[PDB]
């Protein structure tokens, strides 16, 4: 339901 | 929030999000009071009747938002985790006594129109503002009703309630470390938090100097927006003492 | 901090959000 967060900050 | 309304842009520009990265979802709300500290509800993060204890690595912080489940390109603000500190007397057992907790940012955010933090009360500010009658205002992402889910940051201005009033509601046991607040049955306005709105701030406008000042926390209540019964929240002031010695000693 | 509570898009700029006047009302003490 969330809009995926940039791959930076699951580093 | 229940029977809120959207907030305005920068309204509550201390409003976080506690985001869990695995699945990426709403977790809880908290709030900036400082640019590498930030507040929330202990519940938030340790709660062993429903199995939940979180770790630093769990979890992210999103600060500047208004939209619940948009990315924010170029205006919100996302930080991980260096520490996480539960007040070490926080009682989850019986009834949530002492639901506070602080989470220190890897790295200082860097504030804007979106991003700013919040007063913490002084003892002064907080008895002339904590007395019945008395408004402050809730934000959060959390569900519409008991029985769904905003677009964006949801706001409600909620009444102080007489504390024999507030222990009169429930069969949970009050402490002075908890306030409560909403509409009474008779009184034709309603409003409360719910469930995701856990852990962010019940804040007050002084009108001695202007300033918007964090008086609680968002801690528990039985339902939500039930004619009778109250939201419950951590008296921020009562546990001062405690944030001021872990920000000082770390 | 120093500049803590005031909103750059409210306090910062003298525009008030649509409901602190309820809070405000509210507020007996001091008056
Ligand atoms: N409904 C419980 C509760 O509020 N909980 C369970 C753990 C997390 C917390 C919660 O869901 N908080 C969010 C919330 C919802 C609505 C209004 C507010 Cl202000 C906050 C509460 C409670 C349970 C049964 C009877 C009366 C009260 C409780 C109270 C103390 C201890 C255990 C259970
Ligand atoms: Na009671
Ligand atoms: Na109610």
């Amino acid at each position: 339901d969330f809009e995926e967060i940039p791959e930076e900050y699951l580093q | 929030i229940v029977e809120g309304s959207d907030a305005e842009i920068g309204m509550s520009p201390w409003q976080v999000m506690l985001f869990r990265k695995s699945p990426q979802e709403l977790l809880c709300g908290a709030s900036l009071i400082s640019d590498r500290w930030v507040l929330t509800a202990a519940h938030c993060l340790l709660y062993p009747p429903w199995d939940k204890n979180f770790t630093e690595n769990d979890l992210l912080v999103r600060i500047g938002k208004h939209s619940r489940t948009r990315y924010e390109r170029n205006i919100e603000k996302i930080s991980m985790l260096e520490k996480i500190y539960i007040h070490p007397r926080y009682n989850w057992r019986e009834n949530l006594d002492r639901d506070i907790a602080l989470m220190k940012l890897k790295k200082p955010v860097a504030f804007s129109d979106y991003i700013h933090p919040v007063c913490l009360p002084d003892r002064e500010t907080a008895a002339s503002l904590l007395q019945a009658g008395y408004k402050g205002r809730v934000t959060g992402w959390g569900n519409l009703k008991e029985t769904g889910q905003p677009s964006v940051l949801q706001v409600v201005n909620l009444p102080i309630v007489e504390r024999p009033v507030c222990k009169d509601s429930t069969r949970i046991r009050i402490t002075d470390n908890m306030f409560c607040a909403g509409y009474k049955p008779d009184e034709g306005k309603r409003g409360d938090s719910c469930e995701g709105d856990s852990g962010g701030p019940f804040v007050m406008k002084s009108p001695f100097n202007n300033r918007w000042y964090q008086m609680g926390i968002v801690s528990w209540g039985e339902g939500c927006d039930r004619d009778g019964k109250y939201g419950f929240y951590t008296h921020v002031f009562r546990l001062k003492k405690w944030i001021q010695k872990v920000i000082d000693q770390f | 901090e120093a500049d803590c509570g005031l909103r750059p898009l409210f306090e910062k700029k003298s525009l008030e959000d649509k409901t602190e006047r309820e809070l405000l009302e509210s507020y007996i003490d001091g008056r």
